[PDB]
């Protein structure tokens, strides 16, 4: 059962509808425009996308923190 | 030829030939492993039609038109429960790209004949 202490929440994947158009910027001419970077290593390809932070960056599985 | 596409997609389901999902569609188009894909036309898509036409006409990808979104998932099998008859709880998918391995088949000859010309 439960104690007096409240239970701890967990990071669940929230349901967002049609986020695939957030991958590339859909322009007029048929050329893909991208706002994100990729992982330049050969372990993960460009099909794997990255974590969009504001100053630092994250690879797919390599955990390589790309900073300025 | 609808039975031919059904046989090709079912064999892709058997041998995991098809790369289902718009996520895996982006993976396959990034790695250039797009043998074929099926696109639903005249649907209620708000703005996805231009992006998916750009994906379907990017680099050596055929243009295939079907009628509705959720009936495409019946071919690819999102909610294949109660296989004895009509499924009663089905959500749908937009498009499915394939990566065919066992290309030597019966009707795949006329499929690639229509694909070349
Ligand atoms: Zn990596």
């Amino acid at each position: 059962k439960s104690y007096t202490t409240p239970k701890k929440n967990k990071h669940k994947r929230k349901k967002v509808k049609l986020a695939v158009l957030k991958y590339y910027k859909v322009d007029e001419n048929g050329k893909i425009s991208r706002l994100r970077r990729e992982c330049p290593s050969d372990e993960c390809g460009a099909g794997v996308f990255m974590a969009s932070h504001f100053d630092r960056h994250y690879c797919g599985k390599c955990c390589l923190t790309y900073c300025f | 030829v609808n039975t031919a596409l059904q046989e090709v997609l079912k064999t892709a389901l058997i041998h995991d030939g098809l790369a289902r999902g718009i996520r895996e569609a982006a993976k396959a188009l990034d790695k250039r492993q797009a043998h074929l894909c099926v696109l639903a036309s005249n649907c209620d898509e708000p703005m996805y039609v231009k992006l998916v036409e750009a994906l379907c006409a990017e680099h050596q990808i055929n243009l295939i038109k079907v009628d509705d979104n959720k009936k495409l998932g019946e071919w690819v099998g999102l909610c294949k429960i109660d296989r004895e008859g009509k499924p009663r709880k089905v959500v749908g998918c937009s498009c499915v790209v394939v990566k065919d391995y066992g290309k030597e088949s019966q009707a795949k000859d006329v499929i690639e004949e229509y694909f070349k010309c």
